[PDB]
């Protein structure tokens, strides 16, 4: 049972609306729930970045997305 | 002048020619027209209803359950029935115990069993959909001129004329008393988009919340909620609230999930709010291509005499207006009716009018009159009325009006500006040009990433420009464009 | 048998004395008595005042609402622990008597 | 300008309901508050039965 | 609002439980939301398969990746 949300549907607006700071900081607050709760992985995080990639610019597209797939 | 009210206000200008003046009235907006040789205008859509509008699907949110039947078999005893199981608003779910012998089965295994529920809906907790028909829908633009009178909100001004917009109903010469009058020709079905516009009702008598929605109909009809028409007696899908477990080799319990309301109202995140009064189910949020014409207005008191440049005084001090323009009130005490001289100086020795009167040949009447509008240039001017005058340093900027102008021009490119380029008037090679070169654009870029969501708006386009980077031909590396169009279009 | 209890967390809030205050730009950031006690919630915001609300100035209005945020009845998500002094492991035991 | 509207969030049952997806159920029999699921480790002696 | 769901404990479990065979298909339920109706964005996907640089094993790293970035 889900109710998919508006994300995708996002059609007008100049009256009035429910969370538009924080529709997109649902997510944020979310990655600070897979943060803040998970301090040992927020340091499991870091041995991703200088002992096993040496691969700068995809350093960004391993962690903001390993991070944002955590629901 | 309803625009000073409101925030977001628009200034269009009237040449010596043009006319019909072709505006984009917005909902919650509010344009200025000035014009040349014609007194100003305030146009605005003011409304968007329907009464009692045809209602689609309704939805259930708290389920009620009631008279609980479960009944079990053997595996090879003919597998459990019940005569609930096809009646009407019932929710049924059939399984497989584990039937030992306490529950008295001959056979071991997975004896059948299925429990049924009289899935009713609780009271009050119906989320009913409505849809605007374009035969019955209702648009309201309200025209009130600047009369040099000020009414505020509690107030409705006497002048401020009203014009219902149907589809029975094309355009309205509107009695502006003695300013002339004034055309409306709008347009009914190029509004909102009435086809995927469907307006959410919840219990309009809870009162922390808003009445109504404006919710598309692909994601309205996407909802996995028990859903009928008005006068059904039963639902449909009425399982999508009503869960079971595994079974005891007895009895399979009922779990009902409850109420679901916040999970709607979380679904709504970014959804723009609709009103309800009583049969009117208002919008919040719309928009409007309202053509305007300007034929019949004139400067209404171009016969009356010129005030006594000693008898003003102020009933209102000047201020900024919040559009980088200046407002006041003054009133006059002589003889009455009379044209107010008005002049702005530029207080650089100048005796120069720089006044961009908003409100063209300010008027006293015999029972008002002295609400003036008026635009300035920045730094030090003094606004004369006849021989009062008053010192003011206005607070914008030399390209700062023009740079709000564009911090205008940007935000109106919203989903209401994608079909807004007809705010001027047949550019030809500027604006009908500009239609072209945007409504295949976002109509494309409508069909698809329209239901994609701001995360992938902000990953799928920097990712499809990092492709952009990772690409083996030069010629095929301008999808690097995409880095252009994805995160900049569809991130406001 | 009925240990101590949590952090509850109330599912449907009951809102309750909604009142705003609003003030001209520059005419005092309005206090709220609602404001000082618990079960209260409060925010402060900057409006846009005109002259269709009577004041003297436009700009940044200053506004706050405030409300008490009650409970619902029932409506109670209720976190327990355990104390191991009151916990009970049953164990029953049954032989094989033929029966 | 003069209301800054004020709105509820309804309940929230069923969004703690999505939120209680792999739980282990619990019975509460009035009084106690019964666990449908646990370990413990126990000796059986048999020792004294015949 | 927010609430993470139990996912992060999932502590015990041998006698009656919750929605667990369709817990996990809820995202199941979800992402095939994202195939079934958006199937032209569906198809965009295939244009990173056999034209960008298709590496063996950073084929399906990236695709289901981001199949299941969309919430
Ligand atoms: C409308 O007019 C009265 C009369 O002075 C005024 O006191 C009141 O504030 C106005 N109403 C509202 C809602 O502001």
């Amino acid at each position: 049972v889900l109710i998919p949300s508006h994300a995708q549907g996002e059609l007008t607006g100049r009256g009035h609306k429910w969370l538009e700071g924080d529709s997109l900081r649902t997510h944020l607050t979310r990655v600070e729930g897979w943060v803040w709760k998970n301090r040992l992985l927020a340091l499991a995080m870091v041995t991703v970045v200088w002992l096993t990639l040496e691969s700068v610019v995809t350093r960004v597209a391993v962690l903001v997305v390993l991070l944002c797939l955590a629901p | 002048s309803r625009c000073t009210h409101l925030e977001n206000r628009d200034f269009v200008t009237g040449t010596q020619g043009t006319t019909r003046v072709t505006l984009v009235l917005e909902l919650g907006g509010c344009v200025t027209i000035t014009a040349e040789g014609k007194p100003s205008m305030d146009v605005w859509l003011d409304a968007i209803y329907q009464e009692n509008p045809a209602q689609t699907r309704e939805y259930c949110l708290h389920a009620k359950l009631s008279d609980t039947k479960v009944a079990a078999r053997c595996p090879t005893m003919g597998p459990a029935t019940l005569a609930e199981e096809h009646q009407g608003g019932t929710v049924c779910k059939r399984d497989q115990s584990d039937r030992g012998w306490g529950n008295h089965c001959g056979l071991f295994g997975k004896g059948s069993i299925v429990a049924c529920v009289k899935a009713a809906c609780e009271a009050k907790k119906k989320a009913t959909g409505h849809v605007y028909d374009a035969n019955k829908i209702v648009y309201t633009v309200k025209v009130e001129p600047h009369t040099g009178d000020y009414v505020a909100a509690n107030e409705t001004h006497s002048g401020r004329k009203t014009a219902s917009f149907t589809v029975s109903s094309e355009k309205t010469i509107l009695t502006m008393g003695e300013y002339g009058d004034v055309s409306l020709l709008c347009r009914v079905a190029s509004g909102v988009d009435l086809a995927q516009t469907v307006i959410l009702e919840l219990d309009k008598t809870v009162e922390h919340l808003p009445t109504a929605w404006q919710v598309h109909r692909d994601w309205f009809n996407d909802l996995a909620l028990p859903w009928k028409h008005e006068g059904a007696r039963n639902w449909n899908n009425a399982e999508r609230l009503v869960e079971f477990g595994a079974p005891h080799a007895v009895k399979m319990d009922v779990y009902n999930l409850g109420d679901q309301t916040g999970v709607l109202l979380k679904a709504l995140a970014g959804v723009p709010v609709a009103h309800i009064e009583g049969t009117k189910y208002h919008l919040k949020s719309g928009h409007v291509t309202c053509e305007v014409g300007l034929e019949k207005l004139k400067m209404k008191g171009l016969t009356y005499t010129m005030c006594d440049k000693t008898k003003f005084t102020w009933k209102r001090a000047p201020t900024d207006s919040g559009h980088d323009t200046v407002v006041m009130e003054v009133t006059f005490s002589g003889t009455k009716p009379c044209r107010i001289p008005v002049r702005a100086v530029a207080h650089g020795s100048p005796d120069v009018n720089v006044a961009m009167l908003i409100t063209p040949n300010p008027t006293i009447e015999n029972n008002g009159g002295g609400f003036i509008e008026m635009q300035l240039p920045p730094g030090d001017n003094i606004i004369y009325v006849g021989e009062l005058s008053y010192q003011w340093f206005q607070k914008g900027s030399s390209i700062g009006r023009v740079f709000q102008k564009t911090k205008k021009g940007i935000e109106r490119l919203t989903v209401i500006g994608e079909h807004a380029w007809d705010f001027g008037s047949a550019g030809g090679f500027l604006s009908s040009i500009g239609k072209a070169l945007h409504t295949v654009l976002g109509g494309a870029f409508n069909s698809i990433f329209g239901g994609v969501g701001f995360l992938p708006k902000l990953l799928l386009g920097v990712a499809l420009a990092w492709l952009g980077l990772n690409m083996r031909n030069p010629t095929m590396s301008m999808s690097f464009l995409l880095a252009g169009v994805l995160v900049l279009a569809m991130t406001l």
